[PDB]
């Protein structure tokens, strides 16, 4: 009622001196138009069709645009308000506790987001003053993989797996993780982190915001939305969405990462891209930018020193590894692009093992740089001893053998776990020395599992404060040992 | 073939109708008129097909294979709009058995090839995912119904790549 | 809270003191039962035990 | 001995089977692999033909 | 909002139907129907329980 | 790629440069900021680069991928000249680390379809080919100088051929 007036009440509509474009040659999305010169390159120009789009390639005689719309809305001739403007973002971290798309369109309702500050989206790449040595360890709570490959902030990382291969579950896993980080009152710990979705579909990524929901991770949690409705710009500026939305607050000096998934998808939006132009590609349609097309996001992995204020901008590609198709062109520059990759088995996820990383394809560079040393005195020798249970396990009866073959199956037994299991390195540290002492070898590596809820579930109850002084315990503390055999030999009864 | 496709279809119809109460919708785009005709026959058999009764748990649709793809594809978005009347616009949760997608791929090639278009490495058009895509994303259980996708996954070459 | 944020507000507020009204039911303990089990038990076991061993 | 012989044979060929079957995993991995490959080369190959005109 | 005598127009209907609101301002029959359905999915959201009725569970062990 | 190509090039680089005596150059082209940056970290301690003085005759050079590949598309001939007036004005024993040889043809390519002609199968320019064979005809110790170069050639999907 008189609400709905008051709606419009103070509705502002101040004109301003502009000429537009109109629309000259129309079809397939790009405008061959002639008009509104005026206007810059990389600017965010918007036509009589409400739909503002980004400097496609100004002809000689012509202008070719470029939009992530639907034009089948829009009729020929029609007159592109020529607004020079570099298309850009907004500036801040409005989105963060909201979920917007890839242009800050909350589909999932919960109003705008109206960031004050816009974010000249035309960044480019961290240059060599930040660029120095990471120092903070992620907060992962994946216990296998962070105890696996511990990584650092700004990182330059990348991820592949196949159909329904858990990278969806990593990253959930991931965002879990975050609740308790950004409930760590440091912003080191405080897990300003960003996450997008890539070609998903609307209502999966609904349900995911559910989980979210759940979650409460939107303290720790900005969503900005790619779905499977993207257009190809839509896709190929949502990497660019998610490096300027990191650059706001690694700007602001946030220590903090982004989630981008699938980079794959857009892959398939360029090649469409440069197929509506007609440009010549090559193999997976790929033209030869493809790289530095994906470089340009690519390199915003930014460790930002203090010569950039100490944030943070760490990036982990998720470009699918399309049946394991390692030769892909695409996945050839995902390695080759990134400074480390997080491959995933398939076969224990086939075989059910979940979690599933490619222990032995996977690989990340970052370890004991920016990690829980603790862990890393508990567990090096674990790292090293599943190595060779897998050399132990490259046969089918040394006892020597068959005490590593015991330890591989308690490591494996124990390396994988669930999804949705948020949790610091602590645990990790404590049966990372519980199965270093391998006491338990003689424990069933079926019983292991048990055993091990067991042993946790021990662990949260009573030693939760000698957990915290463990945790004080920045080094291994002989008395913390002590306090952990004894309390290994405790839970030992207890099973 | 002969693998209980058709009984299996009718077996969802028959469970959606009763088991639901959902009735099913049939859009066979490049359908067989051999085919259409004992697709007719066999349906009006289960009960669920009546072209009189005004009790037929369905709707029904077929299309001409020797007709052009360029009119075969478009069949889908019909479909999408049916469905959305049996369920948007009438408070249903349904399905849709469609076959087949590897058709509608080739339905989608031949309408790139009409745009001479720069066809996908397998030959479809250039964005044929986009669609693909809005395929299966045209249907979902959205708050205006559970928008069911039954979809016959033609093997080309049982090559899943 | 829920008040301000519903148009049933004073409902909000009279709901909150219809719950602080609203008992669920407590449930019902037989310890006692299981202390006199237990206490006979200790008497028997003692006498037995003091007494044959 | 001889009975030794012939479960050692078919045991020996099911190890072979084995590895048989894991060899013709990626050789069909990589087989459709360049069957799509060369596939979609000469596409690429009449699609330069056809810029070429 | 005075200098554009259009948005002088849209403050008038603002009023207009805000004053009008006494009858129900183009309330439509169809819409009627659309208050309805949607009466019965918020029945089935908010739960099938009246809605200010305070409850009880009268809990048991074993 | 990730053939260790870096970690086998630059412990390779470590190995034999740790007697690199005559004015030397590493280049990082298309390469990563932050190997720039630790390739810097090490050289200016490594006191092969001097960290606080001049006796950087041994450096690195950065091409790193944050460039477009036409702006990545000079690093070559600017590298080749530069060894010229290291050792072939100086006759010294000049050493050159230089990556991506990859890269240098992916934007040779990468600019040649864009150069509005028909470029080749893998898009490279018609003598893009012979543009990097001179460029190696350019790229030798001299009769006027010592200069060694070091090429990694990130094998392109290992297209062995």
């Amino acid at each position: 009622s008189s609400i709905l007036e008051e709606r419009i009440l103070g509705a502002d509509t101040s004109v301003d001196l502009e000429e537009t474009g109109r629309v000259l040659s129309i079809g397939d999305g790009i405008a061959r138009v002639h008009g509104l010169r005026n206007v810059q390159a990389e600017e965010m120009v918007e036509f009589s069709s409400g739909l503002k789009g980004m400097s496609l390639n100004l002809e000689p005689d012509n202008v070719g645009v470029v939009v992530f719309g639907n034009d089948k809305l829009i009729k020929e001739g029609d007159i592109v308000k020529r607004t020079g403007a570099i298309v850009d973002v907004p500036v801040g971290e409005e989105l963060l506790g909201r979920v917007v798309d890839a242009l800050g369109n909350a589909i999932d309702g919960k109003g705008p987001i109206g960031s004050k500050a816009r974010r000249r989206v035309g960044l480019k790449a961290p240059g060599i003053i930040p660029r120095i040595s990471v120092r903070e360890p992620m907060q992962t709570g994946i216990k296998a993989v962070d105890s696996l490959v511990p990584i650092g902030r700004g990182q330059r990382e990348l991820i592949i797996g196949d159909r329904q291969t858990g990278k969806t579950s990593i990253a959930i896993d991931t965002i879990i993780n975050q609740k308790r980080f950004n409930d760590g009152t440091d912003e080191k710990k405080k897990l300003y982190c960003i996450y997008v979705a890539i070609g998903q579909k609307r209502s999966t990524v609904a349900q995911l915001v559910k989980r979210l929901t759940d979650a409460d991770a939107m303290k720790y949690t900005i969503v900005v939305s790619a779905t499977a409705s993207d257009a190809a710009p839509l896709q190929y500026l949502a990497p660019y969405s998610g490096c300027s939305m990191g650059e706001y607050f690694r700007d602001n000096g946030k220590h903090a990462l982004i989630i981008y998934d699938d980079l794959s998808k857009q892959a398939v939006a360029y090649r469409q891209m440069s197929l509506l132009l007609r440009r010549p590609p090559g193999r997976e349609a790929y033209p030869g930018d493809v790289f530095y097309l994906h470089s340009r996001l690519l390199e915003r992995a930014a460790k930002m020193n203090d010569a950039f204020g100490g944030g943070s901008l760490t990036a982990l590609p998720v470009i699918e590894t399309q049946a394991g198709d390692v030769s892909a062109y695409i996945p050839t520059n995902v390695i080759s692009i990134t400074d480390g990759q997080i491959f995933l088995e398939t076969e224990l996820f086939y075989k059910g093992i979940r979690p599933a990383i490619n222990v032995g394809l996977s690989v990340s560079r970052v370890g004991s740089a920016a990690q829980t040393r603790a862990m890393k005195q508990v567990a090096g020798t674990m790292k090293l001893e599943l190595a060779q249970y897998r050399e132990v396990a490259a046969f089918a009866l040394d006892a020597a053998t068959q005490q590593l073959l015991s330890r591989g199956v308690r490591l494996t037994e124990l390396l994988k776990q669930g999804q949705y299991s948020p949790m610091a390195i602590e645990e990790q540290v404590a049966v990372i020395y519980a199965g270093v002492r391998g006491y338990l070898d003689k424990l069933e590596p079926s019983k292991i599992t048990k055993f091990e809820n067991a042993f946790l579930s021990h662990v949260i109850s009573q030693h939760q404060a000698l957990l915290g002084k463990i945790r004080t315990d920045g080094k291994i503390s002989e008395e913390s040992d002590a306090k952990l055999k004894e309390i290994v030999t405790n839970f030992l009864a207890g099973f | 073939a002969g693998v209980g496709k058709t009984v299996l279809i009718m077996e969802l119809i028959n469970n959606v109708a009763k088991a639901h109460g959902g009735y099913s919708v049939f859009a066979g785009v490049g359908e067989r008129t051999r085919e259409g005709n004992d697709l007719y026959h066999e349906m009006i058999e289960s009960g669920v097909i009546n072209l009189k009764d005004a009790t037929s748990k369905v709707a029904l649709v077929y299309g001409q294979m020797n007709e052009p793809p360029g009119a075969r594809a478009r069949v889908a978005l019909t479909g999408l709009t049916v469905a959305e009347y049996f369920r948007d616009q009438e408070g249903q949760d349904v399905l849709l058995f469609i076959d087949n997608i590897f058709r509608f791929t080739q339905a989608g090639s031949e309408v790139s090839a009409l745009l001479g278009r720069i066809p996908s490495a397998v030959g479809y058009q250039p964005t044929l995912a986009t669609d693909m895509g809005t395929m299966q994303e045209r249907i979902t259980t959205t708050k205006k119904g559970s928008i069911t996708s039954v979809q016959a996954i033609y093997v080309p070459a049982d090559d899943l790549t | 809270y829920y008040k301000a944020n519903v148009a049933k507000a004073g409902l909000v507020d009279d709901f909150e003191k219809k719950f602080n009204a609203l008992k669920v039911p407590i449930p019902e303990d037989k310890y006692t039962a299981q202390v006199d089990a237990e206490e006979k038990e200790d008497v028997k076991s003692c006498a037995e035990f003091l007494t044959q061993s | 001995s001889t009975t030794s012989e012939q479960s050692a044979r078919m045991t020996a060929m099911d190890n072979a089977s084995k590895n048989a079957s894991e060899m013709i995993d990626k050789l069909t991995l990589t087989f459709n692999r360049t069957r799509q490959a060369v596939i979609t080369k000469e596409l690429i190959e009449i699609i330069s033909g056809a810029a070429a005109l | 909002d005075p200098v554009q005598k259009l948005f002088v127009d849209k403050i008038r209907e603002y009023r207009t139907k805000r004053q009008t609101s006494g009858g129900p301002v183009d309330a439509g029959p169809e819409y009627q129907q659309d208050l309805d359905r949607e009466l019965f999915k918020l029945k089935q959201m908010y739960g099938k329980a009246d809605m200010n009725t305070f409850p009880n569970f009268t809990f048991e062990d074993p």
